[PDB]
């Protein structure tokens, strides 16, 4: 249990972390708004912290992926000597529809037994997303109701408060 | 057998199966990322009712 | 999904099966290459035998 | 109700209509797989005879 | 007692709130630094830079390799091709035609599965659609994620009502029992 | 990321233990959106009441 003196030290000490060159305003000392903030500092740090780990695994696997590159590049002049340039018009224009298929799919298998699943549940979930959301909007006719007649009962019972007492 | 390990978190990760492999962490956090965006509406749930 | 589930049963194997036809002819042509290259190490010392 | 239903039954349609291609799709890839299981058997003789 | 942040919070520490609204340049609603999210999409720059050459090095090499178990295939059949076991460059100059010829297989024969409109179509506008068909499932993709990224903010929505429901309901209890007990059990 | 700073690196980490922190992430994700729905339940039938 940390103690308002550490929690508003930690305050302090996340004050310029955050601001750095921007002022600092000042704030009311109560335990609400010491109590508020800290939650707000320790789950910061935790996503920052992920996304650290995620943007370096981002540039990591770029390397990676070079690297794999050259090395399948070289196993292909090494096997059977073919580079990207020795196809024709026709051939790299499959070849680059077949590459920005694959980025719209997202995948990682280019043969058509890893095609036929992911195109269908592609297809799938379009419409699995957009449903099912009919509900929502079905039951809010409801609550609408309830509420517009509720706040005309409210108006209306506070015309008769007055004339209750005027009675 | 990695590479099933893989699949197989992916399936546990709501990716589909087959998808690109290195997108497993930036969504998994971004599920983290709706994790956060759960229990604190929770809270909204709770401390007015 | 039933169906789904018999056609991904041979779709998680199809690579395996492909990666193994691929790993083992390789290693099999590898014994004629190896045949050829001490081959030509018989007929390099045979000649002077 | 009629609206619902007729959604329900071109739902329907549509999902017979890929019942069809996924039993081609099933066979193109059964297929495929016995291909690659044929093809093992070419690295197996090239293994033992050679 | 409102742990979470409400109304009367709001208005009991103005400056809590003006230092609050300073948080919101540098924490947005996923919470993250927006010149990290600068880093990670800058990250994710060099992922696609490098990934576009990857992906043209890796389709070459898997249609070289169906290429040749299709050819496999057809050594099972009456036409063999052994002599790619016997000749290199004029394998090679087969091998560049008829990677292209299993690229317009794969394409024309996924695209006859994609769209029953495409599985009669003829070769040019099956073309076409293989060109285009990296935008329609860009496409698809974004109107996919659009109503899951939607659904949160009518979540919010119709808890808010709700809430807002229960205040209106709380206020015409009091009115009621001020009517009753105050103006008609007790002084009438 | 997945586990998060609940606990630290363990000693030895393996591709089992990870599927397993993915699922309590996603059982973690779905107990809470179920307590979400509940309890807008529980409060849509206090609401009823009022």
């Amino acid at each position: 249990m940390e103690p308002q003196e550490e929690r508003e030290t930690q305050v302090a000490a996340w004050l310029k972390k955050i601001f750095g060159d921007h002022p600092i305003p000042q704030y009311e000392v109560n335990p609400r708004t010491t109590e508020i903030l800290h939650h707000l500092s320790e789950r910061n740090r935790v996503r920052d912290r992920d996304v650290y780990l995620v943007i370096e695994d981002l540039k990591q696997k770029a390397s990676e992926y070079e690297s794999e590159a050259k090395y399948l590049q070289d196993l292909l002049m090494e096997s059977v000597n073919f580079s990207p340039a020795n196809l024709s018009s026709t051939g790299s224009r499959y070849l680059n529809a077949l590459v920005d298929s694959a980025v719209a799919l997202e995948t990682k298998d280019t043969s058509l037994a890893s095609f036929i699943p992911a195109v269908n549940d592609l297809t799938s979930d379009l419409f699995r997303t957009k449903s099912k959301s009919e509900e929502i909007k079905i039951e809010l006719e409801k609550l609408e109701k309830n509420l517009t007649a509720t706040l005309v009962l409210e108006k209306c019972l506070q015309e008769d408060v007055k004339k209750a007492e005027l009675h | 057998p990695r590479g099933s390990s893989f699949i197989a978190l992916s399936h546990k990760l709501g990716l589909p199966p087959g998808k690109a492999s290195e997108l497993l962490l930036p969504a998994a956090a971004s599920l983290r990322q709706d994790l956060l965006l759960l229990q604190d509406q929770r809270s909204l749930w709770c401390w007015d009712l | 999904e039933l169906m789904e589930r018999d056609t991904e049963a041979q779709d998680t194997a199809m690579e395996q099966a492909r990666q193994h036809t691929q790993d083992t002819q390789r290693r099999a042509l590898l014994l004629r290459a190896q045949a050829g290259a001490m081959r030509r190490q018989q007929h390099t010392l045979r000649d002077p035998m | 109700l009629e609206d619902e239903v007729q959604t329900l039954l071109k739902l329907k349609n549509l999902k017979i209509q890929r019942r069809n291609k996924c039993q081609l799709m099933a066979s193109v890839t059964s297929h495929k797989s016995l291909r690659l299981n044929a093809k093992e058997e070419e690295a197996t003789k090239k293994l033992k005879q050679s | 007692p409102p742990c979470n942040l409400s109304k009367e919070d709001l208005l009991q520490n103005p400056y809590f709130s003006k230092l609050l609204l300073n948080l919101s340049q540098h924490v947005d609603e996923s919470g993250l630094s927006l010149t990290l999210a600068k880093e990670q999409a800058q990250a994710w720059k060099e992922v696609r830079l490098h990934k576009t050459t990857w992906l043209r090095s890796e389709i070459l090499h898997r249609v070289i390799q169906e290429l040749l178990v299709d050819y496999y295939v057809k050594i099972q059949d009456t036409n063999v091709t052994s002599e790619d076991k016997k000749d290199f460059v004029w394998m090679r100059a087969r091998l560049q035609q008829e990677v292209e010829e299993q690229l317009k297989k794969k394409c024309f024969t996924l695209l006859c599965y994609y769209d029953p409109n495409s599985d009669a179509d003829s070769e040019t506008v099956k073309a076409a659609k293989v060109w285009k068909l990296a935008e329609v499932l860009v496409g698809e993709q974004q109107q996919c994620q659009d109503a899951k990224s939607q659904q949160k903010e009518q979540m919010l929505l119709l808890e808010k009502k709700s809430a807002a429901y229960s205040q209106v309901l709380l206020r015409c209890l009091t009115l009621l029992q001020r009517l009753l007990q105050e103006h008609r059990l007790k002084t009438q | 990321v997945l586990e998060g700073e609940n606990k630290k690196k363990e000693l030895f980490l393996t591709h089992g233990n990870l599927e397993e922190v993915a699922e309590k992430l996603k059982q973690n994700i779905s107990l809470v959106q179920d307590q979400l729905a509940v309890s807008a339940q529980e409060h849509s039938f206090f609401l009823s009441k009022r």
